[PDB]
């Protein structure tokens, strides 16, 4: 039912510089508990997906501080202060306000060629 | 160590002489209170501290029911909600139920009559089935 | 950390039906829910269905609505996903996961297994 | 139905009071303990107001045990924070109100406390634009 | 397991009500007492209960500083010496500090004033600052 | 300065008794509570608290101070030398409650004559309060 | 039982200065003192210096007075002994120990390390 | 500052017989705590030193009862009731009254040859 959206589709980062990615959702995610049900996932070729941010603005256990995010309502952004060589992958955002669950379109990162 | 008794001539030790399951369930006690005391309860009155107590019990129960309905509305996770509702319904009730029974029987049969019943239940509980009479002691 | 291992994946002849195995251990299965995730090559993740601890309720997406079913056997703590009326668009690797951050996002993801349908061998 | 009013004061008087006014639940409990340990737990039956404080202390003891239980179970950390905050903040507010009202009644005159609530109700109403600074103190 | 203040009307919990750091210093108090009544503390007088209590109390401080001096002379190891002297001085001195102030209050300003001031100071500290009177309650 | 003056007693007079004469602390304590749990009475209240606070210091020392050597230096001091004054004080005060003060002083004075008398000329009897 | 391991020992060219490493673990370094023991072949033990837990005070023997210094870093619980103006009479194996029987005699002794000075190699 | 002294320099013992060794110090070791600061050490070729007697007259933990000593003031003696084959070594006495610490001269034991 919910239409998901992501942007930009691609973003090549010269390691050591910050970057931001934006994911947008149609319907509001502010429940009556003051919380927002939004997710940040990390996926690696040949590996199972891993968690990035939980509950909208809380870091998942064991995740390095290099990744941070914030936002509320229908707008959110994923920010990485310093890009490391192991950060290459395709990122996803998900919705869990109302069933059925819907996923985004994806965002893959790489190194800007010379 | 504030006990809810000792003001009427009883102690939690005396109350802990009857089976937990043997006391009635809340709905009946609430309905009987609403039956006749409703006219007097709302009206302002003095003395009979059971009058103030009853109100405190009713307010606590209302507060607990409000929490239950709020939990029902929110807390999407299904499994935990059923666990919390069962707990609030089953475990916490016993204290309020005992309070209601004590106060309703005082207001309906004098303090001394209640005390005699409390002390008499000792004979019933101690007696084993062979010695124990078939008849169980009932309020009069 | 909980470890989940799937089984039953492989090639299946067209027109038949297949059942996949996803068992879990090391945590209280009766106290948490389960979810199914699918990935055909070329696209991203897609949600399919989920079941609650009791199992009385269930939900499905419109793509496979009425043709897939999910059930659990709490005696052995094993998940089950039944596939019928398979199509060429269903060729994908399947993952079963568990979510516990207040019932919103999946936390531990299994290794997954791929399912392939075709006539050649 | 109305806990207050048994002594001449309606819920609407206390509703006007902001949250900041009532002290924390902890200072009040220790206050009551240290100041009335002898009177609260006494055999003689009199001074009807002790009934409210002797009933409220047990009522909050119930909530503390419920918080401990919520803490032990509910493996999800997220739900524990929600439930604990609710019990500690929202349910507690009523206990704060009742404890303050009854303590003030005990230490001070009745007509005096009631006069304090009616005056404050009038002082808060009307904007802050035109009213002498500070808030009338009970003295 | 007895409270020294019980007979005089105070209780340990009442003293615990006030913040710990509020109480004055030790050497200052001692000097105040000596300057106040050298005769009273030296002359033998019947009754004079708080004076008899003060006499008995000062011996505790004297004996503790004698054990501090003893630790200073002996107990060569630096590690234990600092810990023992620090406890002898700071940690245990709170009870003595409280006893001296309580007694001196009764002698100069009366027991009724100190008793009423004890609760009032706690009342003033516990509530929010903005809604309390400016300043703090003067002793007398 | 000296507890004993207010009660018509001298620290020198009280010292005239030999050290071994005073009993131990544990024994004196028992009769105090059992028979007199209920002006002098206060002094006992203070002394019991003093002993209790010392015993509390002892256990704190026992728990920390992991070095075995240092424990004895303080433990023996507090349990032997520090408590001699307590042993003296409890007996002196209890005697006032149990027996009369007039008999007590006469008892105290005669013991001095008893110690002065040579051992060769010491009578076969032991002076008891009765 | 505490185990202490030294390091940094070896041959040093004449005229230079060398620093030896003595680290400890398994007990409260901040609550106990440390000592240095030396043994040239042919003779017995000889006391050199010691430092208190705080480190404010220190002592030295007349043989090496004013030419050796000792310091401790409580952050990592490691001992340090600095050697300057080395002579041919300083060729010996060095031991660091700890004493806790009421601050008198050393209790646990490290394995030690030998220091040799000479021109040939 | 303190002059240490030991005697006899050597003592060969037929094993199974008692023996005594004496260590003497110039200045008194009786502190105001009633204790005496004197030590007994054991040293083995190719090994680190080990403790024998602590605080003058108290046995170190784990040491066998076969060794005992006593004494006070400026005179002390180390006594071994029964000599075993593993008892061969060089023994030392130390001082800890006043800094700086001083060691003795040593005492080595062996088996009397035939």
């Amino acid at each position: 039912d919910i239409v998901m959206t992501q942007s930009p589709l691609s973003l090549a980062v010269t390691p050591g510089e910050p970057a931001s990615i934006s994911c947008r959702s149609s319907q509001t995610l502010l429940h009556n508990n003051g919380y927002n049900y939004f997710s940040w996932y990390l996926q690696k070729p040949g590996q199972a997906p891993q968690l990035l941010i939980y509950l909208g603005s809380n870091r998942a256990p064991g995740v390095s501080d290099r990744f941070s995010g914030s936002g509320s309502g229908t707008s959110f952004t994923l920010e990485i202060s310093r890009v490391e060589a192991e950060d290459v992958g395709v990122y996803y955002c998900m919705q869990g306000r109302h069933t059925p669950w819907t996923f985004g379109q994806g965002t893959k990162v790489e190194i800007k060629r010379t | 160590d504030i006990d809810p008794y000792k003001e009427f001539g009883a102690s939690v030790e005396l109350l802990s002489f009857l089976p937990s399951d043997f006391f009635p369930s809340i709905r009946d006690l609430l309905d009987t209170a609403s039956a006749l005391y409703r006219e007097a309860l709302e009206s302002p009155e003095h003395c009979s501290p059971h009058h103030t107590a009853l109100r405190q019990a009713i307010l606590c129960w209302g507060e607990l029911m409000n929490l239950a309905t709020w939990v029902g509305s929110n807390l999407e996770d299904p499994a935990s909600r059923e666990l919390v509702v069962s707990y609030v319904n089953v475990n916490m009730g016993l204290k309020i139920r005992q309070l209601l029974w004590f106060h309703i029987s005082c207001l309906t049969f004098g303090r001394e009559t209640v005390l005699e019943y409390l002390v008499s239940f000792g004979v019933w509980i101690r007696t084993p089935p062979a010695y124990r009479p078939p008849n169980a002691p009932i309020l009069s | 950390q909980v470890q989940l291992v799937e089984s039953g994946g492989g090639v299946v002849q067209p027109g038949r039906s297949l059942r996949l195995s996803c068992a879990a251990s090391g945590f209280n299965f009766n106290k948490f829910g389960m979810h199914w995730v699918r990935q055909v090559p070329g696209k991203g993740l897609e949600w399919l269905t989920y079941i609650w601890y009791d199992g009385s309720n269930a939900d499905y997406v419109d793509s496979v609505k009425g043709r897939f079913t999910i059930s659990r056997d709490n005696s052995i703590n094993t998940l089950y996903l039944q596939m019928n009326s398979l199509r060429a668009d269903d060729t994908a690797v399947y993952f079963c996961a568990r979510g516990f951050y207040d019932s919103s996002s999946l936390e531990s993801w299994g290794q997954g297994a791929l399912v392939i349908v075709s006539s050649a061998s």
